């Protein structure tokens, strides 16, 4: 697989996935990786952009996730289905996401990452979504909306 | 003696050169870590915006 749930006291209060030759997990999701392999590896504290990495073992670097910065409008999907991305903000209707679903990559129609979900926001009709994706430039920035919560 | 003692009347003027050129370096140092970090807020700030 790809997606390792993050696990406290046995039970999953967030993932980690493999995007890129790179292990990012959630800075606040506190717990042990689902794996036995990725789990022995020493992380690096991102936490400008409440994220942890690490260097994917040699034999795991070819079966990851591949990115892109490349965010036309229209639906994106993830774990739980469809994902809106318009006005620039990543959104789920009401009641889809929540607690837990801390570090699920949202994918394109290809398959390939194009943010981190984090936490969120209710709104009116749908919830907007804290992510970790790359700007037009290609660079890393924390993309959320006003009052996320973490998941 | 005639004269009179001061806590700065021993110190010549390479000494003074000495001490301006501890407490300038030391601070250049910081202050030139302080404009790093203050420099690169702005560019993370940017990259958002």
């Amino acid at each position: 697989d790809k997606t390792f749930p993050i696990m406290l006291n046995g039970q999953v209060n967030g993932y980690a996935c493999v995007v890129g030759g790179r292990v990012f997990k959630p800075l606040h999701v506190e717990g042990r990786i689902d794996n036995e392999q990725l789990a022995a590896i020493k992380l690096k504290k991102a936490s400008i952009y409440d994220l942890e990495y690490g260097d994917v073992p040699q034999c795991m670097k070819s079966d990851t996730l591949q990115y892109t910065s490349d965010k036309p409008p229209g639906f994106y999907n993830w774990h739980h289905g469809a994902v809106q991305y318009e006005n620039n903000r990543f959104t789920v209707p009401r009641g889809v996401g929540g607690k837990g679903d801390s570090g699920r990559p949202i994918l394109d129609n290809k398959g390939r990452v194009v943010a981190i979900v984090l936490g969120g926001v209710n709104e009116g009709s749908r919830t907007a979504l804290s992510v970790v994706t790359w700007n037009q430039k290609g660079v890393t920035v924390k993309d959320t909306p006003e009052g996320s919560e973490p998941w | 003696a005639q004269h009179t003692e001061s806590f700065t009347s021993a110190i010549s003027a390479t000494a003074w050169s000495w001490i301006k050129v501890l407490v300038g370096g030391t601070s250049a140092f910081i202050v030139l870590g302080l404009i790093a970090t203050a420099v690169v807020a702005l560019v993370l700030f940017f990259h958002r915006h």
